[PDB]
């Protein structure tokens, strides 16, 4: 029934994990970067970071470690995906051909087991004897590394401590040993166990039970000769080795939270550290040498180095160069210098790497009126927030222009008449001892050409001013007007205290010819489970002046809003309301629909309203002009957690689930009973691997004129938390069957890295159901058909009948398929 | 004083699945019972 | 009761010296109701399997032979479905000279080989001499399939 | 306490970070601390049926009519279909007063949530469906129900029919034998997939005590005949015979003997019981001492009469049987005074892997260290979120408190803590509001009447979130929806059928 086509326009840019080692050869130094489903291999060399090979896997890389067992010239790579497709990879280069060989492969999922809150953790014994894995609570999977044996018998081991945060393999121990930190009713503790392979249990370790800082969230295993481990908390750093114990609580650390670390010296003397604010630290392990040759640790020292993009993973490469991998911001390549600059910072940035994600919202607009849309995104977060003007073509394909904001953007829309962008944002200010709040850094809002503050008393002092404890972060939201040419902050309106702006619209209402900016907010309080108050403010921007045309008090939070045929459609908590723009310039209620749990996402086409719920999936509504109320036409009974919705056609409705899955609901045209017509049937299923955040009709390619018979109909872009930008189209049944048949043939020709089945990769998967993909075509797989060798192409076309457009299928030929794919590959 | 002499790998720094991983089919509780049973035969 | 007076003494010697592949024990303090645990003698076609034997000592003992019944289904050349074995030692030929200890070994030895001179099932005798092969593999299976 | 208690913070934080790999499952589960059934409705009118349970996927609701001959299938419409009626109502309760508006909804609330789909009549020969018997297949496509029919007092059944083995039980006067039947019904269409019959047995349909389903393997314990029937559930919902455990352990046992000995008539003990006897013998052989030899034969008679009472599948090929005295299994004596022997048996290999006495501390160590594997609940979800002594630290603490409370009787403690084992199939609900990780409460209120309202406290902050009362401001039964915020509390007094609905209302 439904036949859709999914392709990727911008591969993900966020960095999940980074590891360095000897992979290509024993003499080269390699840097490996994991970007969700993409593995990048770089060679640390004089000229920079030479790319070698970029490999995309059929999974979300969740673990990546390098190890070299005995008898191996160069290291081996072990990767575990979020679907538990464990594998062990080897790098082989034959002449100019570069290949990745899967030495071992297999799935290690347990059908019974509670996934751990802290996520997947992978560890390898320093001697390359076993591989630990902390997937499910209460179990510690192991994988012995018998070179000779052909069946690597992975076995789980009972683990008494259920809430384990971090676990590591210690150094300099005769038998494999693990140190980990776990939580329990008494607090947080650090414990050690010895792994006995044959008996298959844990043996008492050489340490003792201890009680540590409740925020302890990371463990570093110091190599020889120190041994022991380092425990990093929110306000302390400690060293444990037998009975040796050290503690430091520098005041500098508490200002942020450490979330990454890396070893510089093989002896473990110098350690890097990064925190949320972007500050980069250095941990020093000072050693005192005894007269009997025993190395004893003297003391710790933490010294600030500078500032960098908010770091997710650090990796010291060589000669004082550090690679900073960031999700929220661009990934940097900094230089550590012997002498600080005038500002006392030893960090010098050498290069920066583009990172669109996390895309939080976007709008497709045509600045040049030439038919070429220029996607504008609300990228980044915190000090990395910015606007990326993604323009296709040259004038490689994607040209990105960055407009830093130094604060998190949330929403965006374009007002053509005013030639400006309306953008929401939220900087962070700390409650100063003076009773007010002070911005931590200058941002776009504080550097506005003109400024204004909302002056309204709709919310009296009935709510008591709670304990404004000094030092507690507070979010302050503003509406920024941004020019479409120079991208300056023409105006910056600020909202009330504890008021969050959630939705933004720019539309004409009713007979009024004036355009407006409409904002839906919500008075948020930390101790309140849900917002019980909100507002809808109508702003007008004229001649560089912003006017608060009218306000409106609502009993909830305005999660979403949309213009509905000259009327304002707004969702308030569990309600969907329709407003009218009276001649007195006020909003008047027209009709309601209270049958939702939480109406988060709204979309409209004609008189139909598509409502996305927090947990109850999609719901279709209609407006009755003669009766002036809502008729609940149909709904979906599959309880999906939604994160975005869109209306592809009048009959097909697209949604995105929380577990990185897409699905397509359809209206039951075969239903006879009125009850059967009230069910929405699911015709599409697909595992995308990305958390889609927004849909927006549009296309970056010039709109072809007169080509209404193109293989594809429609165009929907969507942005993900990882920076991926994908395009969705509908297909005729004849083409869907042709490509579906081609899709299966390809899987028999192309060997997937890790020997992971494509059908398993794209299989719909949630906590409730797991089904194979239906009604979707993986565009990425089809495009790969071009890059394979010609004789490989001939294999697919064998014994396959193809329709040359005359209505009958003749013997297919590769060149014929080339033309089909070439049209498909040019639609993005 | 503490940033000096950083590691240098090179002065020119910047200017056929042979094995299969199979999880044990038997559930863990059963494995404990089975393994304890085999001790009786030895004893 | 001569049986009780005699058997009480015989318990000390037999329990102190449990014969190989043949063992038993009393129930409580009574003598008229006993049980025994018999193990397939090594090298026997029923080797390995353990057979529970119902053993009853009558008050008229020893002037009458001991009552023997198999509580385990065994395809034997001397015993029928009721688990009763009829050998002169277990018949009127019985004499008071024999004691509860000897019978096990006589039974234990008898398990190794038939007594086709007076068999309780003729089909074995034809199979016992003509083609014992059918009688062994199946005999192995029975103990493997029941006593295991 | 994290300042993320508000929904907005969680919603915004979710748009910029999907979390560490494999953590996204818990990113959503915390929303249950923001969405909960804060509103209650008292004394809702309902059809004259008997409510049973939700389906594991929470789409269908099953009830039994007052004639205990037809199965009512209701479709759940969601916990948001009664918000239109309640607009303008505040507070946490809605008293069943006198206003016409409240009466209008009360007579309309039940039909709003539940929609009648099918009513299938299965019993046709005087049988009556058991209210407490219900099982859902792994795929949730089909449901399994059983019907029982008391046998007439006269004429007495034939001896060779009532008694089919030497270890058969003697029926007690209070519970005469019955003729049982098991039915598999497709929930979507109501068709009767297949039915199997059992004649002259005593099977406890109530609470599925005599039944257990693991994935697609179904086991039935026939207490009267000390026999276990095992069936394989096809995707079509059609029963397939697997094998029968009892006097014979191999399906071909009867075939071989029939040719040689075509034949209560046989004094040979059961093949299964022999294996249990071997194990107790070989274990007693290791000690060698006359004492161990003395005890084995002394209690041989007492041990030989042991009878099966319960069972449960540890896997597709292992059975965890429970043994007890013949008197107790017929409900005449108290078990605690009688030693109960737990046995693990392999169906295909046919040996007794282990045997634990009632006071076996080794078994207790396994139970608390593997409570998740014994419970085998929420098997219908690939990503399970079990709550138990072996899955949550706070759940474990309650286990220690009970044991420590009794000690401060070590042996008696072991006695009662094993009374629950073996567990009944599909007895636990995967309700997140019952999850101990997210919420805190006392497990005693729901698994005599608790006079206090049940309070749910969020674990992150320790604050109260919602209350549940099941009475008019004496047996109380709660039935939470598997995931959505909806719960039914039924209060029974003599013949009163009091129903209260607990659902989420956005206080306006």
């Amino acid at each position: 029934m439904s036949y859709n086509y999914v392709v990727t326009a911008q591969k993900p840019t966020a960095v999940n994990g980074c590891v360095t080692g000897h992979f290509t050869s024993a003499e080269d130094l390699n840097l490996l970067i994991a970007k969700n489903t993409r593995l990048e291999i770089y060679v640390v060399t004089a000229e920079g970071l030479r790319p070698v090979k970029e490999v995309g896997m059929y999974g979300k890389i969740a673990v990546m470690e390098l190890f070299r067992p005995k008898g191996e010239s160069k290291d081996l790579l072990f990767i575990l995906t979020a679907k538990y497709n464990a594998c062990i990879l080897e790098y082989k280069q034959s002449g100019e051909s570069i290949d990745i060989i899967t030495r071992a492969h297999g799935n290690v999922q347990d059908r019974i087991g509670r996934p751990s809150e802290t996520g997947i953790i992978g560890i390898i014994d320093p001697e390359c004897r076993m591989i630990g894995l902390r997937l499910y609570d209460g179990l510690f999977k192991v994988i012995p590394l018998d070179r000779d044996n052909k069946e690597l018998k992975a076995f789980n081991i009972r683990l008494e401590e259920l809430h384990v945060i971090d676990v590591k393999f210690l150094y300099g121990c005769q038998a494999p040993t693990i140190c980990f930190v776990y939580q329990d009713p008494q607090g947080r503790h650090v414990k050690t166990y010895e792994v006995s392979l044959r008996e298959k249990e844990f043996n008492k370790g050489p340490w003792k039970q201890e009680n540590v800082e409740a925020e302890a969230s990371m463990v570093i295993a110091v190599p020889e000769p120190f041994g022991g481990a380092i425990i990093i908390g929110q306000e302390s750093i400690t060293y444990h080795n037998g009975d040796k114990y050290l503690a430091i609580a520098p005041p500098i650390i508490k200002q942020s939270t450490i979330v990454c670390h890396n070893r510089v010296d093989p002896n473990g003397s110098r350690y890097l550290l990064g925190d949320m604010e972007g500050r980069l630290f250095m941990l020093l392990l000072e050693k005192e040498e005894q007269m009997d040759g025993t190395v004893t640790l003297k003391d710790l020292r933490v010294e600030l180095l500078g500032e960098t993009s908010i770091a997710e993973c650090l990796t010291y490469l060589d000669n004082g160069v550090v690679f900073v991998g960031s999700r929220l911001g661009d990934s940097q390549l900094v230089k550590l210098n012997v002498d600080s600059n005038e500002q006392g910072s030893y960090v010098v940035a050498m290069e920066t790497f583009t990172n669109l994600g996390p895309i939080v919202d976007m709008c497709v607009v045509d600045l040049e009126r030439q038919g070429q849309g220029q996607l504008v995104t609300c990228s980044g977060a915190f000090k990395e927030g910015s606007l990326r003007i993604i323009r296709n073509g040259i004038g490689q394909k994607l040209h990105i222009r960055t407009v830093p904001l130094y604060e998190s953007p949330r929403k965006i829309c374009y007002q053509e008449v005013s030639q400006c962008f309306g953008v929401l944002s939220s900087r962070i200010e700390v409650q100063d001892t003076s009773g007010g709040t002070t911005a931590l850094r200058p941002s776009a809002s504080t550097q506005a050409l003109s400024s204004s503050v909302s002056s309204s008393k709709l919310f009296s002092s009935s709510t008591a001013p709670h304990e404004t404890s000094f030092g507690e972060e507070v979010e302050v939201h503003n509406l920024l007007i941004i020019d479409q040419h120079t991208f300056e902050v023409l105006h910056a309106h600020q909202f009330l205290q504890n008021e969050y702006a959630l939705s933004l619209v720019s539309c004409k209402l009713g007979k009024d010819p004036n355009t407006y900016f409409i904002v839906g907010t919500a008075m948020v309080y930390p101790e309140e489970a849900e917002p019980k108050q909100g507002r809808i403010v109508v702003f007008q921007y004229s001649d560089g002046k912003l006017q608060t045309v009218a306000e409106k008090e609502v009993k909830g939070a305005v999660y979403s809003m949309v213009e509905f045929n000259g009327k304002l459609l707004a969702s308030i908590n569990s309600t969907v309301r329709l407003y009218e723009w009276t001649t007195e310039k006020e909003l008047r209620t027209e009709c309601n629909h209270y049958n939702n749990i939480m109406a988060l996402y709204l979309k409209t086409k004609g008189d139909f309203i598509l409502v996305g719920d927090l947990m109850r999936s999609v719901l279709l509504l209609a407006y009755k002009p003669m009766e002036g109320n809502f008729e609940e036409i149909a709904r979906d009974f599959n309880p999906n957690w939604m994160s975005a919705v869109e209306i592809l056609d009048d009959d097909n409705f697209l949604g995105a689930e929380n577990a990185f899955n897409l699905f397509v609901c359809q209206k039951d045209s075969a239903a006879t009973t009125d009850e059967e017509r009230q069910h929405l049937q699911e015709v599409g299923l697909f595992h995308l691997g990305e958390f889609v955040n927004v849909f927006c009709h549009g296309s970056l390619v010039m709109q072809n004129l007169g080509e209404t018979s193109t293989p594809t109909q429609g165009s929907v872009l969507f942005g993900t938390v990882n920076g991926m930008i994908g395009l969705v189209t509908s297909l005729s049944e004849s083409w869907y069957n042709l490509l579906l048949d081609m899709q299966n043939r390809l899987n028999k020709v192309i060997k997937s890295v890790g020997k992971i089945e494509h059908s398993f990769w794209r299989s719909f998967h949630t906590e409730r159901k797991t089904e194979p993909a239906t009604g979707f075509i993986d565009g990425d797989l089809i495009e790969s058909f071009l890059d394979i060798s010609r004789p490989k192409m001939q294999e697919v076309v064998a014994n396959l009948q193809y329709d040359d457009g005359s209505g009958m299928k003749r013997e297919a030929t590769a060149d014929d398929l080339i033309k089909v794919v070439e049209e498909l590959t040019r639609i993005h | 004083d503490f940033l000096k002499g950083l590691p240098v790998y090179n002065k020119s720094n910047f200017s056929p699945s042979e094995q299969i991983i199979v999880t044990e089919k038997t559930n863990i509780l059963l494995r404990y019972l089975h393994q304890q049973w085999d001790k009786k035969n030895a004893a | 009761s001569t049986s009780a007076k005699r058997i009480q003494k015989e318990l000390a010697e037999i329990t102190l010296d449990p014969p190989p592949n043949c063992s038993a024990g009393p129930k409580g303090d009574n003598i008229y109701e006993w049980r025994s645990t018999i193990l397939g003698p090594p090298g026997s076609v029923y080797e390995g399997g353990v057979f529970f034997l119902d053993i009853t000592f009558s008050p008229d003992y020893p002037f009458k032979p001991p009552k023997v019944t198999f509580r385990t289904r065994i395809y034997h050349c001397n015993i029928n479905s009721q688990g009763v074995i009829c050998l002169d030692i277990l018949k009127d030929n019985w004499s008071p000279a024999l004691t509860i200890s000897k019978v096990l070994l006589s039974i234990c030895s008898l398990l190794t080989d038939c007594n086709p001179a007076d068999p309780l099932v003729g089909s074995i005798a034809t199979q016992y001499m003509t083609n014992r092969a059918e009688h062994d593999r199946m005999a192995r299976q029975w103990t493997k399939r029941y006593a295991t | 306490r994290i300042q993320n208690q508000n929904v907005i913070h969680r919603l915004e934080r979710r748009r910029i970070s999907s979390g560490k790999a494999g953590t996204h499952w818990h990113q959503v589960r915390v929303f249950h601390q923001n969405v909960f059934p804060n509103f209650t409705v008292v004394n809702v009118e309902k059809p004259p049926c008997f409510l049973r349970k939700f389906s594991p996927d929470g789409r269908y609701f099953i009830a039994f009519s007052s004639d205990q001959t037809s199965l009512e299938i209701y479709e759940y419409q969601g916990c948001q279909a009664a918000e239109d009626l309640l607009q303008g109502y505040e507070g946490e309760i809605l008293s069943n007063g006198n206003d016409q508006r409240s009466v209008n909804i009360r007579g309309r609330l039940f039909e709003r949530f539940f929609v009648l789909l099918h009513i299938t009549n299965v019993a046709a020969n005087g049988e009556h469906l058991n209210r407490e018997c219900s099982l859902f297949t792994d795929d949730c496509r089909c449901v399994i129900v059983g019907s029982a029919a008391y046998l007439p007092d006269e004429p007495h059944p034939p001896f060779f029919e009532v008694y089919r083995n030497s270890e058969s039980v003697t029926p007690n006067p209070r519970s005469p034998l019955e003729d049982y039947s098991l039915h598999i019904i497709d929930l979507h269409t109501g068709r009767l997939c297949d039915t199997r019959t059992f004649k002259c047995d005593k099977v406890v349909l109530s609470h599925n005590q005599g039944l257990y389903l693991y994935k697609n393997i179904l086991a039935i314990l026939s207490v009267q005949q000390q026999t276990i029937h095992v069936f394989q559930v096809t995707p079509e919902g059609t029963f397939i015979d697997v094998r029968t455990i009892g006097r014979f352990c191999y399906e071909d046992d009867l075939l071989t003997v029939s040719a040689v000995f075509p034949e209560f008539r046989d004094p040979f003990i059961n093949s299964l019981k022999h294996r249990l006897l071997v194990y107790l013998w070989r274990r007693a052989e290791q000690d060698g001492s006359a004492m161990a030899k003395r005890r084995f034969f002394q209690y041989f008679d007492q041990l030989r009469q042991l009878r099966m009472w319960k069972m449960q599948l540890l896997d597709e090929n292992h059975l965890f049987i429970k043994y007890t005295s013949e008197d107790v299994v017929t409900l005449r004596v108290t078990d605690p005074s009688q030693a109960s022997f737990f046995v693990v048996y392999n169906m295909v290999t046919t040996e007794v892997i282990a045997v634990f006495e009632n006071t076996s501390d080794e078994l207790l160590e396994l139970f608390e260290n593997f409570c998740d594997l014994f419970r085998n609940a929420t098997l219908h979800s690939e990503v399970q979120f079990p709550c138990s002594a072996s899955s949550n630290n706070f759940a474990r603490q309650i286990q220690r408190r009970f044991k420590d409370t009794i000690i401060n009787g070590h042996t008696e403690a072991v006695r009662r803590l094993l009374g629950q084992l073996p567990i009944s199939a599909q007895s636990y609900s995967g309700s997140p509001y019952l999850d101990l990780s997210l919420f805190s409460y006392d497990d005693k209120w729901v698994s005599t009447c608790g006079d206090h309202p049940i309070r749910f406290y969020a674990r992150d902050s320790g604050l109260l979130k919602f209350e549940i009362q099941a009475g008019l401001l004496r047996l109380v039964a709660f039935t939470f929806h598997p995931f959505e915020p909806f719960a039914i509390s039924v209060q029974r007094t003599n013949a009163e059928y009091v129903v209260n609905f607990h659902m989420r209302h956005c206080c306006t």
